[PDB]
RNA sequence: AAAAGGGAUCAAGACAAGUCAUCAUGGCCUAAAUAUUGUGGGCUAUAGACGUGCCACAUUUUCCUAAACAAAGAGAUGCAAAAAUGUGAAUUUUAGCUAAUCUCAAAAAAUAGGAUAAAAAUAUACAAGGAUUGUAGUCUGAAAUUCGACUGCAUGAAUAAG
């Protein structure tokens, strides 16, 4: 709620989850080095154990828009997260439907 | 309580140990329907070091067939049972390798060599050649059949006392 | 679009011949191959990498058991086959970082070749990282030349009074 | 036949030659977090943001 | 031949017999021969009288049937009085390792049991 | 944590150890996976099943277990009435 | 490539690079009926010997001014040189200056420009930007 | 191997019976046949020895019994022989005409 | 009549007896197995595909000597390019034309 | 002389010569290229 | 099969090396001159191509003897980064004499093939022509092969 | 060369066939809630029963040994060599390649040998099989308990071809 731009910035098929998930890639932009250093320290098992064990706190205390694993490709025109085509950031289908009118440059169909 | 279907439950003598064994490994070493060859002469205690017989088929002595087959010489690959008469080929190595073991028992010398070839080139009935040449001259031939009866832990060992050594003794006896 | 291009191709490609310079072999002293990719105008983050690959004999200046330090030092980035040292180097933002690291890394290879501390004679050069390859090549026996066809006509008529 | 102390001794020399981590027993100083590229700034712009309407 | 109380027949391999015990495994019983020079194929009628006593002081130190039945049946039964998710599944018989209870859980009903055989 | 090497997985809770013979009230916590450590054995939990919270007592036989493991989200399944 | 002395190998055709997708042809159950799709990439190679380092340039530069639409173009160039590139690298930083005195022009920025900040940040997080995040 | 072959035709000898008529079956349809029954023979032997040689001399075995007349497929054979010879009248039947 | 396939020999490269005939069959079929030395270099393929593709080769350049073969060697078989080529997988199905079981219920 | 590298590329000569061949089958004319 | 480590074990849980056997360990001494056989005689070791592992020591050992019988300053040499190798098979080895065994001449296939001809098992005209085509389809002359073409084939 | 083959394509109409949960849209409803955000849980439950798959029930199988022959595809949101360590999953460390170049990467069946048998039903000869469970680890990730994928050790269910 507190990573929610006030101002919509997104131009793409706006969802109630696309308006989401597009709040945890920025958030996890700004702490991606920061929490990078806390998995570093955890994992160093040359430093004290005290270091690994208060780096090991402070990483469950993120916020879970963060956590990068939260991610999930959508769809820019219909918003759907269930099979999603990273070559073209649309499902399955909305892919076809593009692909025969002419609207994605090179896929073509395939006949062998 | 399950009500599915499932299926209701419902001749000759076995073999004697190890016969089964005794089947993939018997030779043999005849074949009735196979013609008598003409002309095929036996060997003699001196004809496998003749030059003059290579490229020829000559058939062994029966009272050989007596020692090679108690110390297993032939083995079932090798195929005998299609012929009448086991015979063997002298080889141009056969005959580069009877001179020097003629010679070696001549003055009392030593020769140690290593068959060596590519899967079936004749190396092991060269050895079955080398016994025939031995049993022929008067000779002593100890054989081993298979090596691999020695390292693949299949035959009873024990230790030597005081000693890193270790016997076979069921082998050494057979 | 054909006749904008055979426009280009009639009256601006043969001023390009004003500018034109012709290729020169590269001395002894050039012993260095840099190579530098790039996309036409385009951003992609492989257009960083340089590529240097140089010959250990080429270096007239080390001795004999130098060249062979040098290529101990190198590891898998010698090729036993070719003989030639190939590096690369994609750490830096800009393409000039790059072959400037290149550069000095390059000239301390050669300083520590030198080093007559440890000659490294003891280690045997080794090979596992490369794969050696096989080539096979028509017998040089085969070939039907004048003295062949004698004696294959000899091996001809000594089967004929065999079997006859 | 070439002893394990004198091969390290290359492998030494090739570290300072490179700079590059020396860790002969394998012990686990988390450097692969180091070595792991960033991927945030991929991510951030899959959605085209507002635009010319 | 008697091995710590248990016989067995002639025609059969030592290195089976050992393998009967519960807790004895390949492992196990392939340290067991060498400890002795067994060659692992061979078969029960051959071992001398001697041989087959040190076997049997030999199994009795090791931690076998009824002395490894306990460790296993321990560890379930400590599961049931802690209350833990993994002990009433036990007690209820049902699969205890995160399956699909929709079908196929035949096994899980037949097996899974505070009293189980080992 | 499953893997040994990078210790235990363990949550910030307000465990402070009170003085002796003082009433402490149990621990509401919903950190289902959170690791038995050893120093609050003998404390009183109150572990979040989904629903509604169940009390716990740690004793010595629950260290290294989770937290979720002594209070079961979902009812057992009993055919009939 | 002819008119500037290049002389030129190819068009070798290098094996074209096929991409394929299987999606069903219903937006929901229907999947026993799908469809494939393609991406087909045809491309050759032109290898150039024996040309002149800067002159390749001017034949790189000439081919993306007059490029055709609809292809991408990518270069790897060789060029040898002597031992010290340090050295080197230093030494035509004065030549270098020479012929961009006319071409500072381009480029105009109010005085101490506060926008950019960190300039070699600036490089680094813009160069995304255009590139795309990578 | 026999030499005919047995095809009923569906619903046309009574009661909802099949009409059984024997037919003749060319020379690959007559070895084919003949092999496959051997086959099952040889499948239902308890086996005799190890090695590889053991499915080819069980086999083998079969076709010695056989030119000796002592083997389990001649009462295979003839046993399809009488049903034509029984059936030899259903040609001219008329149910097929 | 020494035959190399790919540096080996005839019974080194192909273990089957049955490819060795089929892969000089030319030579067989006109009866030149001892006046002809073949060297061939095969790539892809399995252990029959290669030796057919080595028929059809030898025939080809046999031809080239003696051209009055080819009479004989279309009797022979040598001189057929067999087109038959493994077909694709279909969508829908397991296989090229292997369908899954179709459920009536 | 000449370096050893540029030597080793030198070496690495193997190209078909252009034949320049004769055509000596009748061709037909292309297709309709679409844009 | 004995110029490797056995598969034994010692009551240490152990392998034991295949020299170590009593019975292998007289013979290893009498194919490497260390039991000197006064009477004189013969000490030959034929290797096999069917169901042996491979040792870098033997192989390499015999392609040691080969070059030096052949005249060749350029022997083949370990490779010094392999850990494949048994120091004591080289002992063993280091001054044995070899017999490589190949095909057999075209001359000595005639004499075996009329052999199998006369007994009624080759039903072929034997001439130079058909001697040469078993002689290429055997890889030439291996003998081995010039049998499962001719005796274990489905043509008789 | 040739008696070629396959793919894509497959109309109108009907089944008021499916989809107002891709999208789009008319009418009708919710607007402090039928809208929005987080923590944990659930979608993984289980008496009975129905669908597709995998795999096994040893003798044309499986097991052991060895020096054969593919195609296609993947790596800028990364494929990871060679080395060293561990029984193993894997770890330590990064050479090269952003690719007809470097890497994943190794084809397997096969071919040729070898071992095992009263190979389950004569209980002192209980075959093959790998379910269930205990336990110690590894990898991804705040997080592996509900509820992950693999590895070592032990446990060793039904299963005689229906
Ligand atoms: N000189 C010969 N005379 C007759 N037959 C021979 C002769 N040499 C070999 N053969 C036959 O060749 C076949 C294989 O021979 P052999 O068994 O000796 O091969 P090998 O060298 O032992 O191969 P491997 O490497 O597998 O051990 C046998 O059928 C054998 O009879
Ligand atoms: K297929
Ligand atoms: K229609
Ligand atoms: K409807
Ligand atoms: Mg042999
Ligand atoms: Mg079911
Ligand atoms: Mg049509
Ligand atoms: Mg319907
Ligand atoms: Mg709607
Ligand atoms: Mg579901
Ligand atoms: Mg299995
Ligand atoms: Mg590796
Ligand atoms: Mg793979
Ligand atoms: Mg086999
Ligand atoms: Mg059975
Ligand atoms: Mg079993
Ligand atoms: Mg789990
Ligand atoms: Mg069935």
């Amino acid at each position: 709620s507190m990573f929610r731009a006030k101002k919509l910035d997104l131009g793409c098929f706006t969802n109630v989850r696309v308006l989401r998930d597009h709040s945890k890639r920025k958030a996890f932009l700004e702490a991606e080095p920061e929490r990078q250093a806390l998995r570093y320290v955890i994992r160093n098992t040359t430093l004290p154990a005290r270091t690994r064990a208060v780096a090991q706190l402070q990483l469950t205390q993120m916020h879970a828009y963060t956590r990068p694993t939260q991610i999930r490709n959508r769809c820019i025109l219909g918003g759907k997260s269930r099979g999603i085509l990273r070559d073209f950031k649309m499902t399955r289908y909305n892919f076809r439907m593009n692909a025969l009118m002419g609207n994605i440059p090179g896929v073509k169909k395939a006949s062998w | 309580q399950k009500l599915r279907f499932k299926k209701t439950k419902k001749s000759g003598k076995p073999p004697l140990p190890g016969e089964r064994k005794a089947y993939r490994k018997k030779i043999v070493l005849s074949n009735n329907n196979a013609l008598p060859v003409p002309g095929l002469e036996t060997l003699r205690p001196n004809d496998l070091a003749k030059q003059d017989n290579v490229g020829s088929v000559k058939a062994l002595p029966e009272d050989v067939v007596d020692a090679l087959r108690a110390m297993e010489a032939f083995k079932p690959t090798q195929c005998w049972g299609i012929f009448r008469q086991p015979s063997v080929l002298i080889r141009q190595e056969t005959v580069d390798l009877t001179k020097k073991m003629k010679a070696a028992g001549a003055d009392g010398k030593t020769i140690r060599m290593v068959i060596e070839g590519n899967r079936v080139t004749g190396k092991s009935l060269l050895l079955l050649q080398a016994m025939t040449h031995a049993f022929m001259n008067d000779w002593v031939v100890l054989h081993i059949p298979e090596a691999q009866e020695l390292t693949t832990a299949v035959t009873e060992y024990a230790p030597i006392e005081n000693s890193p050594l270790w016997t076979q003794p069921t082998y050494t006896l057979k | 679009e054909f006749r904008e291009y055979a426009r280009i191709a009639v009256w601006e490609m043969p001023l390009l011949s004003k500018y034109a310079k012709p290729f020169v072999p590269p001395t002894s002293e050039e012993v260095l191959r840099f190579r530098y990719t790039t996309y036409m105008g385009e951003f992609h983050p492989a257009d960083r990498k340089v590529v240097v690959e140089f010959c250990p004999k080429d270096l007239r200046d080390l001795s004999e058991v130098q060249q062979r330090k040098l290529m101990k030092l190198a590891g898998p980035r010698y090729n036993p086959e070719k003989d030639i040292i190939k590096m690369s180097c994609e750490k830096f933002e800009h393409q000039a970082q790059n072959k400037r690291y290149l550069g000095d890394l390059i000239e301390k290879m050669i300083a520590a070749a030198k080093d007559p501390k440890d000659t490294f004679e003891d280690i045997p050069l080794d090979t596992r990282h490369h794969t050696f390859t096989k080539k096979i090549s028509f017998p040089k026996e085969w070939l039907l030349t004048e003295e062949r066809k004698k004696e294959l006509e000899a091996a001809r008529q000594q089967a004929l009074l065999k079997d006859a | 036949s070439v002893p394990r102390a004198r091969l390290l001794q290359l492998v030494k020399a090739r570290c300072e030659l490179f700079s590059t981590t020396f860790n002969p027993e394998g012990i686990r100083t988390g450097n692969k977090i180091l070595r792991q590229r960033l991927k945030g700034p991929a991510l951030a712009t899959y959605y085209p943001r507002k635009n010319v309407g | 031949v008697f091995i710590l109380g248990v016989n067995f027949n002639e025609h059969k391999l030592v290195q089976k017999a050992l393998e009967s015990f519960y807790g004895l495994g390949q492992q196990a019983s392939a340290r067991i021969l060498a400890k002795y020079s067994i060659h692992p194929r061979a078969k029960m009628g051959t071992l001398p009288p001697k041989i087959v006593t040190a076997l049997t002081a030999e199994l009795s130190t090791m931690t076998i049937e009824n002395d490894a039945r306990r460790l296993v049946l321990d560890n379930i039964k400590r599961l049931r009085d802690m209350g833990t998710y993994r002990g009433r599944r036990h007690a209820m018989g049902l699969p205890v390792r995160g399956q699909q209870t929709r079908n196929q859980i035949a096994n899980a009903r037949k097996l899974n049991k505070i009293e189980r055989h080992g | 944590k499953r893997s040994v090497w990078k210790g235990p997985h363990i949550v910030p809770l307000p465990i402070q150890r009170p003085e002796p013979g003082k009433k402490i009230a149990p621990i509401r916590t919903q950190a289902r996976s959170a690791t038995i450590l050893p120093n609050f054995v003998g404390l009183k939990f109150q572990v979040h099943n989904g629903k509604d919270y169940i009390d716990l007592t740690v004793t010595e036989e629950m260290v290294g277990h989770k937290l979720g493991e002594f209070s079961a989200t979902r009812k057992p399944f009993i055919w009939g009435k | 490539a002819y008119y500037l002395g290049l002389p030129a190998f190819g068009p070798v055709p290098l094996p074209r690079m096929i991409e394929r997708w299987t999606v069903p042809k219903s937006h929901f159950i229907f999947k026993k009926s799908q469809e494939n799709f393609e991406r087909v990439t045809l491309r050759r190679l032109i290898q150039i010997k024996d040309g002149h380092p800067e002159t390749v340039q001017l034949w790189l530069a000439f081919l993306q001014k007059h490029a055709y639409y609809g292809i991408g173009m990518k270069a790897n160039v060789w060029e040898f040189s002597k031992l010290g590139v340090s050295k080197a690298m230093d030494e035509s930083k004065s030549e270098v200056e020479k012929l961009l005195e006319t071409r500072w022009e381009h480029l105009s920025h109010v005085s101490d420009m506060k926008g950019v900040g960190n300039f070699e940040d600036f490089l680094a997080k813009e160069r995304l930007r255009i590139s795309g995040g990578r | 191997a026999p030499l005919i072959k047995m095809r009923g035709y569906k619903g046309l000898a009574g009661g909802g019976r099949s009409l059984e008529v024997p037919q003749p079956i060319p020379a690959r349809q007559r070895r084919s046949t003949a092999f496959k029954w051997i086959l099952d023979v040889v499948n239902k032997k308890p086996s005799k020895g190890s090695g590889r040689t053991m499915f080819a001399h069980r086999v083998a075995e079969e076709i010695v019994a056989v030119v000796e007349g002592r083997s389990s497929v001649w009462d295979k054979r003839m046993l399809i022989h009488k049903l034509g010879t029984a059936n030899r009248a259903n040609l001219n039947s008329p149910a097929l005409q | 009549g020494e035959v190399l396939v790919n540096g080996k020999t005839l019974a080194e490269y192909f273990g089957r007896v049955h490819d060795r005939e089929s892969a000089v069959w030319a030579l067989r079929a006109t009866n030149r197995i001892d006046k002809y030395n073949v060297w061939v270099k095969v790539e892809g393929g399995g252990t029959t595909g290669q030796a057919e593709a080595i028929t059809l080769a030898i025939a080809k350049a046999l031809l080239a000597h003696e051209p009055a073969l080819k009479p004989a060697l279309r009797r022979a078989g040598c001189v057929t390019r067999d087109p038959r080529k493994v077909e694709r997988k279909k969508h829908g199905h397991v296989k090229a034309r292997k369908m899954p079981t179709w459920v009536k219920r | 002389s000449a370096s050893v590298i540029f030597s080793k590329y030198i070496n690495n000569n193997n190209n078909k010569l252009i034949p320049f061949k004769i055509k000596n089958s009748d061709l037909g004319r292309t297709r309709y290229f679409p844009p | 099969h004995i110029m490797k480590v056995s598969d034994y074990r010692n009551p240490a849980f152990e392998l034991i090396h295949s020299h170590d056997l009593a019975l292998v360990k007289l013979f290893t001494d009498c194919l490497s001159g260390a039991t000197v056989m006064p009477n004189g005689g013969a000490v030959l070791g034929a290797t096999t191509r069917g169901n042996s592992p491979r040792s870098a020591s033997m192989e390499l050992a015999i392609a040691q003897r080969e070059a030096e019988k052949a005249g060749e300053k350029e022997v083949p040499q370990r490779d010094p980064y392999s850990k494949k190798y048994d120091d004591r098979v080289e002992a063993v080895m280091k001054s044995v004499e070899i017999l490589r065994l190949k095909g057999v001449s075209k001359t000595e296939a005639r004499g075996l093939l009329e052999y199998w001809a006369a007994s009624g098992m080759l039903k072929k005209r034997v001439d130079e022509s058909m001697v040469s085509e078993k002689w290429t389809l055997s890889g030439n002359g291996v003998v081995g092969e010039m049998e499962r073409a001719s005796l274990l084939t489905m043509k008789a």
